[PDB]
């Protein structure tokens, strides 16, 4: 909520927001660093970790999460605490990716089957079964 | 008859060694669906493009299994 | 700063890793489950740095291996040197330069080969080659074939002695890494100890042996009354009765009197009339200026004693407001990074192909060069595929340097950090240029066929119709052809008859005319630097978006050989580095098809032919090139189905083998597009088909059969491509040449 | 939206999860197998496609199946 | 009885040619032992030799020794495959000498390869050469 | 003019009506003893119809116009 | 000294170059017609259109198949108006489609506000479609009525 972050030291570049990302969605991540350090933003180019609390802005989810895994390896103080969120033009903001405030492969209680099937996949129905109907075979 | 050592043919028919003969490395004795670690010769297609190595075990159950 | 320090024997010399195939790479010595291990065994063979993570391990073996290419290398040179002095007609060819023709390889009798043996001249039935090996023998002054079969043998001692430095190299005395981070040493020993050096001995090889043959050769002696080039040194009054400065000693080089040198230190400028090649004065005197000058550039780098420059500093201290923070970081971008070397050297070398392509077409150096007009065609065809090739490779290093190389850390602000912050701006605009060069290169092609179809020969692109005059470049034309005299006041000549003068013609055919340039030349320089830009935009979008881009943000991870991401984001198939190297082998192949298209037909058509008594000259196809060259109709009528009258009437001829290799690219090609259309799952689900049936009669292998990868798939289908398109292209261009030159 | 459907054949690797880009994947726990955990992919709407967790997928046949579906501004992965 | 196709020596179409027919060896008189040996051949109109493939026998030069001589070496080639592939399968290290020819084993396999279709005959009347389609892996319909 | 010399006359399928026509071209498809520029028929329509009893032009007329209500009924 | 900045937010993906957005590209592309601060459409357009149909009276007046003829004007005229009618009818089309707010960059940190509805769009298209007509028929009347006007002679001894 209304995100409290400053933004890293970099220079602009062409590769960042277009004008979707003010009209229909675009992505932050803010993350906490103890020491100023230099990475790489998937916009292109590199930039600067500045010491304290870190707000960039992406297009993409994608974008942000190939920050964070930038963020999580290949940095010796190993940074994991990241949020991702998305921002709306109307101002509402989704807070995403760690909901549960662990990562997602790591197990939790408290997270419900999402798209789990209790039979296998080699016992799928036939298509000519499912014909002139919404259903696909994999319902 | 499911024991570990035991060569043993594969019931599933969308596996890669469908109608084929494997050992069994482990049978988990605890309550799941898929207890029984079957290991093969050849292995699987899993892997990226260019891999060259791939699996060559999968767990299965008591009727997707018969003993030769 | 600059020492020698070695590690004695880190690797052993023993044979239990050569019956152990995959040791370089742990994922390879797992054992070949599948053929794709056979594939991978072969694609990372030479790929030092996915083998070991360690920078001076990887130097060493870049540093073995060069002996070893060098070895190869020098086994070739030998076998060529040996081909010359045994199996060729070199010592026929000195006599009669004009009618007979350059042959090195004898074809064995076993099957109807024989007829490949073609008759040219002084009793000698084999192939003619197109190397130029003969007239580059004859600039060195070289005059019997012992004297080539001395050279065949030393070049095989100089392969052993390569053998024994690369095992030597890496077995028993190994240089350390920062033996070779002290670039400042190894370029100073590369620019006055190699070039240098090199040029050095070679003007004093043609001051001494080249200048006194070849004026005996040109002056009407026979080879075998000419002296042998040791007592032009041992007896000094042979070497002064012609050029007669040798007279007077080294002292004239020693007081600064070296203007009366000048009897064999020319600036002539021209080619020799009685040879059509370049004064060998010239190419002496030239040696000597650059070996002076390569020299003295060679002085320029600080290694062991304060006198220098660091080759940092220089990077430092150039930045500007555009820029920033400037060089810094490059030094160690290029003393870290073997790929950036690579990709700096490939492009270099390859423009240097190229040009040493355009420069001995234009000013040919060797005597009786241009009279045989098959040589001149191959080697220009040749380089110029070679130094496409190599360019497209520094584009693959450049990419390989950009996920494997490249680090963010040590690159803020500087140059690559802004190039990738602008990235999409460049590509844009590069993407820009690419579709206005292709709208108003070929569509003005386009037009004209349309408008030659239409009947309406006043509304094309023509010299007749609107026209389309090259003005800056026949404005430079004319500066060059009025530089002897005016701008270059002590030049006999130009530097070649290309931009002006008179018709330079040796025996009855033309060695160089004038090329005039008009709307068919406009217009087929501007579909080269259409065909060029887009080659540049295929490989420099390989390089910029090589680790990140709109659509897979983390590519770097995926490195830089890698098929696709998936089918997502609407399918991201081709998205790596190494498939952009693989599209830019196509628009290379397109580029330099068209190149030396250009050349076969300008030159064929304006250039080269014979002399009438009465001084005009016929060429070859007639002058075609002025309205024909416009249309791509008149390419595929007066160039395509014209000129390859020879290649296909060849059969039971001399000239056979090249319509047999004529016919061979043609499947190539064809064959490459299996490759190129298809993908890997057909291919593995027919070999699934297969599998079974093998599996029926108990013929598993151990090996299980897998279909090529997708990466694998392309590199088969871009490598027979051009393999099938270039083998096309040599016969179709040798069978004419060797025709109708 | 694509559609991620997790199978009972899974061992809990969490393979599919770590090679997910997008954070579709996640591990619930699950009384049927030996890890004591099964993939779930709750916000599938972000799914692009790529098949990155059907790569590293384990089983002789996936586990973890993806089906591409209706494309939206988020499958295709634009940002703009 | 083709009509159609004349022998060579009977053929003048055939006598024009032979006299132009090229050396192909360091031999001579390789050009006339062409002609002389192509002569036994039927001729079309355009004086080159025809195979006719149907069996006959005045004719099965063309193919049915040279056909009967393939088949003879190629079941060499597969059955000592075959053979060496059987071979290295029950030893429990089989991609190694897949990869690296176990020499030893294959000359012994290549030198008594001779009598392929003894052996093939044996394995086919004992079953030992065909696979039962229970025993086999098969892709999903 | 078909009908009479079958050998001899080239078939017209239709007239060509092009703005990008130069001289040339008007001139190079004027054929088959026509004042205009148009197209040889290649499709063989002619030997179809003079062979199943089509004589004069009214005859295919007729037929383009029953084709037509064919069409129109279809 | 850094020339070469972002526009005050880097993140966006955008710089602030000297041709981009500096001081001399801000002003004249926020004085041309599209994105002057006091111009109505039917304005923007008359301006935009005239210009275009006095510029597109050069590569069909003295380019085109009756260009040797004395119908070659008259022809590029007929030929700029079908070509300033096509394109009206393409900006129709696109405003009757229904447009979005134009957009923002640094080099025009505000756009027409007028030109974000469908009706501003269409009162752009019947501006351009009297510009271009007038522009056409103005660069016609020009280049006809001296009859030889030797600038035409000029890109047409080019153009030959
Ligand atoms: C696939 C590799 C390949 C192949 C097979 C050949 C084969 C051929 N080349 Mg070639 N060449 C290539 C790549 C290739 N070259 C490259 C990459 C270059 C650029 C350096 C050249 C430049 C070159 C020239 C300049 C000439 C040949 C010539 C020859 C022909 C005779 C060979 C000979 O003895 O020339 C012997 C020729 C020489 C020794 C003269 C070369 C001296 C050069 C100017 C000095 C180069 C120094 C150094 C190695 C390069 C440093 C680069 C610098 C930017 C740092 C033969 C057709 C010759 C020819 O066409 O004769 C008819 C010829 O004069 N080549
Ligand atoms: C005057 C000194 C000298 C000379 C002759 C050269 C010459 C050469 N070096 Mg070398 N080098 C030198 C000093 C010297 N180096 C110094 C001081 C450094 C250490 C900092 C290096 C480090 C260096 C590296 C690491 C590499 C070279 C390579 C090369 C070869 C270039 C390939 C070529 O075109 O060969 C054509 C020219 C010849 C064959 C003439 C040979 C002349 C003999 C040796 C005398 C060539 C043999 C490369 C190579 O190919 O490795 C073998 C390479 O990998 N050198
Ligand atoms: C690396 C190349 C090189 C080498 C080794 C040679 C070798 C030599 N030169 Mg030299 N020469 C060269 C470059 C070279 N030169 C060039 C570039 C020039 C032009 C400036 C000359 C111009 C030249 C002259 C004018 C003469 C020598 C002569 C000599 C000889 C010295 C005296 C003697 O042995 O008797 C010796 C063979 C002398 C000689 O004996 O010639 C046969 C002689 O008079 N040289
Ligand atoms: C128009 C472009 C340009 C400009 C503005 C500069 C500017 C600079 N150069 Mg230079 N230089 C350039 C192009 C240019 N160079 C090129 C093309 C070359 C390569 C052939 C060099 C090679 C070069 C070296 C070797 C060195 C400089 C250095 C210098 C600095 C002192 C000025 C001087 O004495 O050299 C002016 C030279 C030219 C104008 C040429 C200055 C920062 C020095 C440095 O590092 O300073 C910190 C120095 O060591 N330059
Ligand atoms: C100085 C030259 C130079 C050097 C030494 C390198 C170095 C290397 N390159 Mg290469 N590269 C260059 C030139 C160079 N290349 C050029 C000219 C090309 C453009 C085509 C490229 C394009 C390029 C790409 C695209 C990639 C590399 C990669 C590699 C690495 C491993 C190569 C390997 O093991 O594959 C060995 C493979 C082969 C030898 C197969 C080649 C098959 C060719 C087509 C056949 C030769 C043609 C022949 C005439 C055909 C005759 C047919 C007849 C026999 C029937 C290594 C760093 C790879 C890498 O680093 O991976 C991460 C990589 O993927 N290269
Ligand atoms: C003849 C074959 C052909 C043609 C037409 C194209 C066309 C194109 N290639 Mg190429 N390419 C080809 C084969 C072909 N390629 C193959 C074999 C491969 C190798 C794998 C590729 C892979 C490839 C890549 C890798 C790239 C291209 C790119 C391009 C574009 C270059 C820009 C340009 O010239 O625009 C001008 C268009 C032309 C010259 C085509 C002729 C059109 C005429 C001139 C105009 C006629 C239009 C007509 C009047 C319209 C009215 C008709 C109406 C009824 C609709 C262009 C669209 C590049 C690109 O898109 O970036 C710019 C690029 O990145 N090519
Ligand atoms: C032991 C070796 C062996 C044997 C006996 C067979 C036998 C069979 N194969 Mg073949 N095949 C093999 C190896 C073998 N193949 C290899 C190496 C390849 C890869 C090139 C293939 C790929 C393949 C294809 C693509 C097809 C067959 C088919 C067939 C069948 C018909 C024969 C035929 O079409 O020959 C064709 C043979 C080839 C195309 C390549 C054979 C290569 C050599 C001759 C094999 C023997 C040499 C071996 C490498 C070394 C021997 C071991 C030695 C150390 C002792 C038959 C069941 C067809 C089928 O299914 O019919 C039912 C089918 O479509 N095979
Ligand atoms: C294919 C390109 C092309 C051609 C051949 C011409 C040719 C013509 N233009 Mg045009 N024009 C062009 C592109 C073209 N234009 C473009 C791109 C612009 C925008 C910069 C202009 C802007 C322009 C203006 C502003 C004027 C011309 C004028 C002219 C005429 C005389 C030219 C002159 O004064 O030369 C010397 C001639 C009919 C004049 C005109 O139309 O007056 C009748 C004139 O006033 N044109
Ligand atoms: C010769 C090349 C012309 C380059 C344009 C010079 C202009 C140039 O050099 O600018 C000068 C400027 C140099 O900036 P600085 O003063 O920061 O440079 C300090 C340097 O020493 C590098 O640190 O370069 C840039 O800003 C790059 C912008 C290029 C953007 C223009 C695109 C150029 C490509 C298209 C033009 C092609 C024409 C090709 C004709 C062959
Ligand atoms: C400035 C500048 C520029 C630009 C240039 C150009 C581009 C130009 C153009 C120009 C133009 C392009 C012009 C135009 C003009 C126009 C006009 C002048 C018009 C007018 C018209 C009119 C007036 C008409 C009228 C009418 C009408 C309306 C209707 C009725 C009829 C009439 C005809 C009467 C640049 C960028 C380089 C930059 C620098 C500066
Ligand atoms: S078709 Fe092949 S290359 Fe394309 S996305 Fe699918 S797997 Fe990748
Ligand atoms: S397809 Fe890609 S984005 Fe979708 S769940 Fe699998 S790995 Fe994640
Ligand atoms: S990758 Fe496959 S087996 Fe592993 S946890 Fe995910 S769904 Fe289960």
């Amino acid at each position: 909520i209304q995100l409290t972050g400053t933004m890293p030291k970099f220079g602009g570049s062409t590769g960042g927001l277009l004008s979707a990302a003010d009209r229909e969605e675009k992505y932050a991540i803010t993350w906490t660093s103890k020491t100023e350090q230099v990475f790489e933003m998937p916009t292109g180019g590199a930039a600067i970790m500045n010491e304290g609390e870190n707000l960039l802005y992406f297009a993409r989810k994608e974008q942000c999460l190939a920050l964070g895994t930038q963020l999580r390896t290949k940095f010796k103080p190993k940074i994991e605490d990241y949020k991702i969120y998305r921002i709306y033009p109307t101002g509402e903001t989704q807070y995403l990716h760690p909901a549960d405030g662990v990562f997602p492969e790591k197990v939790n209680e408290g997270r419900e089957f999402h798209g789990k099937k209790d039979r296998n996949i080699g016992k799928n129905p036939e298509p000519v079964t499912l014909k002139f109907s919404g259903k696909t075979p994999y319902d | 008859a499911i024991q570990r050592g035991s060569k043993v043919r594969i019931l599933r028919k969308e596996s890669y060694w469908y109608k084929d003969v494997g050992t069994v490395a482990s049978v988990d004795k605890s309550g799941i669906l898929y207890p029984v670690i079957v290991r093969f010769d050849k292995v699987n297609y899993n892997g990226f493009s260019g891999s060259a190595t791939g699996v060559n075990t999968n767990n299965f159950a008591e009727h997707e299994l018969e003993e030769v | 700063k600059a020492k020698v320090i070695v590690d004695k024997d880190p690797v052993p010399t023993s044979f239990e890793k050569w019956g152990k195939p995959g040791h370089f790479d742990r994922t390879l010595a797992r054992g070949p489950k599948t053929t794709t291990w056979i594939w991978n065994l072969h694609a990372d063979a030479h790929d030092f740095d996915s083998q070991t993570s360690d920078l001076e391990d990887i130097s060493r073996k870049i540093f073995s291996a060069h002996f070893g290419h060098l070895a190869v290398v020098f086994v070739w040179l030998s076998g060529m040197y040996f081909h010359g002095a045994k199996f060729s007609n070199y010592s026929a060819w000195l006599a009669d330069p004009l009618n007979i023709k350059p042959s090195a390889q004898v074809v064995w009798p076993v099957v109807g080969q024989d007829i490949l043996n073609a008759d040219v001249g002084g009793g000698f039935h084999g192939i003619q080659i197109t190397s130029g090996f003969f007239q580059l023998w004859r600039a060195s002054g070289i005059t019997n074939e012992y004297q080539l079969y001395c050279t065949a043998i030393g070049g095989l001692v100089m392969a052993g002695l390569m053998l024994f430095a690369g095992w030597f190299h890496y077995h028993k005395a190994a240089p350390k890494l920062e033996w070779f981070q002290n670039v400042e040493s190894m370029m100073n020993h590369h620019l006055a100890g190699l070039l240098g050096l090199g040029s050095l001995g070679w003007a004093g090889h043609q001051i001494h042996v080249s200048l006194p043959i070849n004026k005996l050769l040109d002056a009407g002696v026979a080879p075998n009354e000419i002296p042998l080039p040791h007592e032009f040194i041992l007896d000094p009054a042979k070497m002064a009765e012609l050029y007669p400065s040798f007279a007077q000693g080294l002292t004239p080089f020693f007081t600064l009197n070296w203007g009366v040198y000048s009897d064999f230190l020319t600036f002539k400028g021209g080619l020799n009339p009685v040879t059509g090649g370049l004064w060998l004065s010239d190419t002496a005197h030239h040696h000597l200026a650059i070996a002076v000058l390569f020299i003295i550039a060679g002085h320029m780098y600080r290694t062991n004693w304060g006198i220098g420059h660091n080759m940092k500093e220089i990077l430092e201290g150039h930045k500007g407001p555009f820029t920033g923070e400037g060089h810094k970081g490059l030094y160690e971008i290029l003393t870290t990074s073997w790929h950036a070397q690579l990709a700096i050297n490939l492009a270099l070398l390859g423009s240097l192909t190229i040009i040493v392509a355009q420069h001995m077409y234009a000013m040919p150096p060797y005597p009786y060069l241009a009279t045989d007009y098959g040589t001149q065609l191959s080697i220009f065809t040749h380089h110029m595929w070679i130094g496409g090739f190599l360019i497209v490779g520094a584009g693959a290093h450049a990419s390989i340097f950009m996920v494997r190389d490249y680090d963010p850390a040590k690159n803020v602000n500087n140059l690559l950090d802004r190039v990738l912050r602008h990235r999409d701006a460049i590509i844009s605009h590069l993407n820009w240029v690419c579709i206005w060069l292709g709208f108003h290169s070929f569509g003005l092609y386009i037009h004209n066929d349309t408008m030659r179809a239409l009947g309406r020969p006043q509304d094309m692109f023509s010299d007749s119709a609107i026209q389309l005059q090259p003005v800056f470049a026949q404005w430079i034309q004319g500066l060059h052809a009025a530089a002897a005299g005016a701008t270059a006041p002590f030049a006999s000549a130009g530097v070649s008859p290309v931009f002006g003068g008179e018709v330079v013609a040796v025996g009855g055919k033309v060695a160089m005319m004038p090329i005039t340039l008009g709307t068919a030349d406009f217009m087929v320089h501007h579909i080269h630097a259409f065909t060029i830009h887009v080659t540049v935009l295929i490989l420099l979008k390989g390089v910029l978006y090589s680790r990140s881009s709109r659509l897979i943000p983390d590519k770097a991870e995926l490195g830089f050989r890698f098929p696709c991401d998936g089918p997502g984001r609407g399918g991201t198939c081709q998205v790596s580095g190494w498939d952009h190297v693989f599209l830019g082998l196509f628009w290379m192949y397109n580029s330099l098809s068209i190149v030396i298209f250009h050349f076969s037909w300008k030159m064929q058509s304006d250039v080269w032919g014979t002399v009438l008594p009465d001084g005009s000259v016929s060429h070859i196809t007639g002058g075609n090139f002025a309205q024909s060259a416009i249309t791509i109709n008149g390419w595929l009528r007066d160039f395509l189905w014209a000129q390859a009258a020879n290649v296909i009437n060849s059969y039971g001829s001399a000239l056979s083998a090249y319509g047999i290799m004529f016919l061979a690219g043609h499947f190539v090609f064809a064959f490459s597009l299996m490759f190129l259309f298809s993908g890997r799952g057909y291919w593995q689900e027919l070999i699934e088909s297969i599998v079974w049936a093998h599996n029926k009669l108990k013929l598993a292998p151990a090996i299980q059969p897998r279909a090529l990868s997708i990466v694998q798939g392309r590199a088969v289908g871009v490598a027979h491509y051009l393999l099938g398109g270039i083998v096309t292209t040599w016969a179709f261009f040798l069978c004419r040449i060797l025709s109708v030159g | 939206s694509h559609s991620v459907k997790i199978y009972d054949t899974c061992i809990g690797c969490t393979q599919c999860v770590r090679a997910c880009p997008l954070d579709v994947l996640e591990m619930v726990p699950w009384d049927g197998c030996k890890a004591g955990q099964i993939a779930s992919s709750p916000r599938t709407e972000d799914c692009v496609g790529c098949k990155r967790c059907e790569t590293a997928c384990p089983t002789d046949f996936l586990s973890i199946r993806v089906y591409l579906g209706a494309e939206t501004t988020r499958s295709m992965g634009l940002a703009y | 009885d083709l009509s159609h196709l004349t022998p060579c020596s009977e053929s003048p179409a055939y006598q024009a040619k032979a006299k132009s027919f090229r050396n192909t060896t360091s031999d001579p008189e390789s050009g006339q032992k062409r002609a002389e040996s192509y002569a036994e051949a039927l001729c079309g109109p355009e004086g080159y030799p025809h195979l006719v493939v149907d069996g006959r026998l005045d004719h099965a030069g063309d193919f049915i020794i040279p056909g009967l001589l393939f088949l003879y070496v190629a079941g060499w080639i597969g059955w000592v495959g075959r053979s060496y592939l059987i071979a290295i399968r029950e030893e429990k290290d089989t991609e190694m000498k897949e990869i690296i020819i176990d020499v030893p084993l294959a000359i012994n396999k290549m030198l008594f390869g001779f009598m392929w279709p003894l052996q093939a005959f044996g394995e086919f009347t004992s079953g030992k050469l065909t696979v039962k389609d229970s025993e086999i892996p098969v892709s999903p319909r | 003019q078909w009908i009479k010399d079958p050998l001899n006359v080239r078939p017209i399928a239709h007239a060509i009506w092009d703005p990008h026509f130069g001289q040339g071209a008007v001139d190079a498809f004027t054929q088959a003893g026509a004042s205009s520029p148009v197209n040889v028929a290649y499709s063989g329509v002619y030997h179809w119809f003079y062979t199943i009893g089509m004589t004069n032009n009214q005859d295919l007329y007729q037929g383009a116009v029953f084709l037509l209500i064919l069409s129109a009924l279809f | 000294i850094d020339v070469v900045n972002h526009g005050g937010d880097p993140q966006v993906g955008n710089l602030s170059t000297p041709i981009n957005g500096s001081a001399f590209t801000k002003a004249f592309i926020n004085a041309l017609p599209a994105y002057r601060k006091g111009l109505s459409p039917n304005r923007r357009g008359l301006e935009v259109g005239m210009a275009h149909g006095y510029l597109l009276y050069g590569p069909f007046a003295v380019l085109g198949p009756l260009r040797l003829t004395e119908y070659g004007p008259t022809a590029g005229l007929l030929a700029t108006i079908g070509l300033v009618s096509i394109l009206t009818i393409c900006l129709s089309i696109y405003g009757a489609v229904g447009v979005s707010k134009p957009t923002e960059t640094l080099t025009t940190p505000e756009v027409p506000m007028d030109l974000a509805t469908k009706e501003g769009w269409s009162e752009f298209a019947g501006g351009f479609l009297l510009g271009g007509c007038g522009g056409a028929f103005f660069a016609f009347f020009l280049c006809q009525t001296p009859h030889l006007q030797p600038l035409i002679e000029v890109a047409s001894n080019i153009w030959s």
